[PDB]
């Protein structure tokens, strides 16, 4: 009855430096439903993250979208930090603007 | 075309951290339109689509009341299941439910749904005849005795054949502009050198609705089914979806690969290349 | 519109 979450970190629109965008952290295929999700800017936690209401797929597994508005630059780094019963330690997925 | 309406219920127990939590989301096809979370201080049903907002206060209060009663009911179901199975109250437990209706282009009903999962496994489901139940195990058979005694099937049936269909038809009318639309994916390919010997070709599809889509990598006419890496389709946060497929190809041989995209917003499949 | 059968007890 246990499923480790799948993690995707991307932007709503294609990243153009100096332009307003959205940074998303999509988390899916996980069970049970208790999960901790943080967006990170340069290693530190972002305050203004909202998220979608918990839903699930046909296989009963869960998914959630976290997201905050932001303006990407050439230098600024981003990530998503997820913890869950199935993870021994928090997993950090850096934002790679090629995936 | 063919449309569906669906509600998703989730109750999760949280021992020594409150009473079990209860959330509901509503969907028309791939479009979220309504939500409820029992943790919100004065829990209320809230709109999540422009076209459900016109619905009046009688609607929103009725819906809220439904949601509130379910919160209590699910808490009680969790308790009853825990007792059936002889499970500890120290353990976390989940009960889910999907229900709704599917229709075709005429507005005709093709299938009604109503099934539960306990701890992420099928527990009991209403069969397609909307009359019988399929129970997973002996605990669920207890539940079935309860649902039969309370003639739950027939009342469900009535809902799924009348009201559910009428609500979906209405929503489709009110938000027809955006619900009947097919947003074709915007496409492109990216290249990422791995080693001296190989690289990654990624084919991209963005801004499409609805979510159903097919990305394939060919060379130069045959599909690399076994060698194509797919990501789960993901929401962009703006009602649209995103997805990519990647192939590992040898350095120098990029030219013989094509990417192909199929989507209902595309009259003809798209071909792309590096 | 949800079904008003909010007392479906397992």
């Amino acid at each position: 009855i246990q499923r480790t979450p799948k993690i995707q970190v991307y932007s709503r629109h294609p990243a153009e430096n100096g332009k307003s965008n959205f940074l998303n952290c999509y988390v899916s295929g996980f069970h049970p439903s208790d999960i901790e999700v943080d967006l990170l800017k340069n290693g530190e936690r972002i305050e203004k993250v909202e998220h979608s209401d918990l839903s699930f797929s046909k296989d009963w597994s869960f998914y959630l979208l976290y997201y905050t508005e932001f303006t990407p630059t050439e230098k600024d780094e981003y990530a998503c930090r997820v913890n869950h019963v199935t993870l021994s330690q928090p997993k950090i997925v850096k934002w790679d603007r090629d995936m | 075309g063919s449309h569906s309406m669906r509600y998703f219920h989730t109750a999760m127990s949280r021992p020594g951290r409150g009473e079990p939590r209860f959330i509901t989301v509503g969907y028309v096809d791939d479009t979220l339109f309504v939500r409820f979370d029992s943790d919100a201080t004065s829990p209320r049903k809230e709109p999540r689509a422009p076209w459900i907002e016109q619905e009046g206060p009688e609607y929103w209060d009725r819906e809220t009341q439904i949601s509130k009663t379910n919160t209590q009911t699910y808490r009680e179901s969790l308790r009853n299941l825990r007792g059936y199975y002889n499970q500890s109250e120290a353990g976390s437990h989940t009960l889910q439910r999907m229900y709704g209706c599917d229709v075709g282009p005429d507005g005709r009903l093709l299938r009604g749904h109503n099934q539960y999962a306990y701890d992420g496994k099928d527990y009991i489901a209403l069969n397609e005849d909307l009359r019988s139940w399929t129970a997973a195990d002996t605990a669920a058979q207890i539940s079935q005795r309860k649902l039969e005694a309370a003639r739950v099937a027939e009342q469900l049936r009535a809902y799924l054949e009348g009201e559910c269909v009428e609500w979906l038809r209405r929503y489709l009318e009110n938000g027809k502009d955006k619900l009947e639309r097919a947003d074709p994916p915007k496409t492109h390919v990216t290249h990422h050198p791995i080693s001296d010997h190989e690289a990654t070709l990624r084919c991209w599809a963005l801004g499409f609705y609805p979510a159903e889509i097919t990305l394939t990598w060919q060379r130069d006419g045959e599909d690399q089914t076994q060698d194509t890496e797919l990501v789960e389709t993901r929401p962009a946060g703006d009602r649209t979806f995103q997805k990519w497929a990647a192939v590992v190809v040898p350095s120098g041989e990029e030219q013989r690969y094509t990417c192909h995209v199929q989507h209902e917003g595309l009259p003809k499949p798209l071909t792309l290349r590096w | 519109g949800e079904t008003a059968l909010a007392l479906l007890l397992l």
